[PDB]
């Protein structure tokens, strides 16, 4: 940067919906955080009826 | 013909312009001497473009 | 949108800036505060000669 | 004293031209007013202006939420996570806008 | 006399202490904490005040 910029952080308004395989949930569940930024959990049953 | 009006004669040197005669010309007649310079400038511009 | 072409607008904007400094009223202001100072120019002259 | 008068003169021109600006848009109001500010800046020290610097930038694109703006990025990356900030070099002057 | 060399730099957040400065930092980094010292680059030039 020869000054930079002096960028106020962008206001989140969004819902975040985070897709992915359970195994991939298993390293990113650890975090307090996470459950509560995260409490929606849609999972998807592997099989039909 | 409004430096004529005061007994003042107009010398056109080119882009710039300037007024012989008895004493210093009025005000106003210098700030249409520079209207008139500034006026030709942008005349010019418009011209071009 | 509409505030991009509104800045769009101000931002040319800049030759009516332009051609409000070419006005004749803002040109007799400027022509007659020069005046006052080169007035107090030659005043020091005088009291010097 | 010319600087104040140019000065004195954008001020008095830019508001009939910026009020109905706050009119149609009052929570612009800051920036209009900052960018009459750099008009304001450009008649009074005679210094020039960058559009660049002055235009406002536009991320998203208006939706009436039907459909909602959906966006997924399968490359989860800060330049495209959260965007990025780029700069210019001009025969090694660096410059930003 | 450099005016950005010479000139006080304010830190403390004014208060009458009723509420008293309550500060918060849910994200903790010594440049956050201690504040830092930022420096200008003028075409590869290093300048601080």
């Amino acid at each position: 940067a020869p000054a930079g910029l002096e960028v106020e952080p962008f206001p989140i308004q969004m819902q975040v919906i985070l897709v992915g395989t359970p195994e991939a949930f298993e390293g990113l569940e650890e975090d307090p955080a996470f459950s509560e930024l995260f409490r929606i959990r849609a999972e998807f049953s592997p099989t039909l009826p | 013909r409004e430096a004529q009006e005061a007994g003042f004669a107009l010398s056109t040197n080119g882009e710039r312009l300037e007024l012989t005669g008895p004493g210093p010309v009025p005000a106003e007649l210098s700030a249409r001497l520079e209207e008139v310079t500034l006026g030709s400038l942008a005349a010019s511009a418009e011209l071009e473009v | 949108i509409h505030l991009a072409e509104a800045v769009e607008g101000l931002l040319l904007e800049v030759n009516r800036l332009d051609e409000l400094f070419r006005q004749g009223s803002f040109l007799r202001e400027k022509t007659q505060l020069e005046a006052r100072f080169k007035e107090a120019r030659e005043q020091q002259l005088e009291a010097l000669r | 004293a010319l600087r104040r008068l140019r000065r004195d003169w954008a001020l008095h021109y830019l508001n009939n031209r910026f009020e109905p600006l706050f009119q149609r848009f009052p929570q612009a109001r800051a920036y209009l007013e900052a960018l009459r500010a750099r008009l304001a800046r450009y008649a009074e020290t005679g210094e020039p202006l960058d559009p660049a610097q002055w235009r406002p930038n536009l991320l998203t694109s208006s939706s009436s939420g039907t459909p909602p703006p959906i966006v997924y990025e399968p490359y989860a990356t800060a330049p495209r996570l959260f965007g990025r900030l780029d700069y210019l070099v001009d025969r090694g002057v660096w410059s930003t806008n």
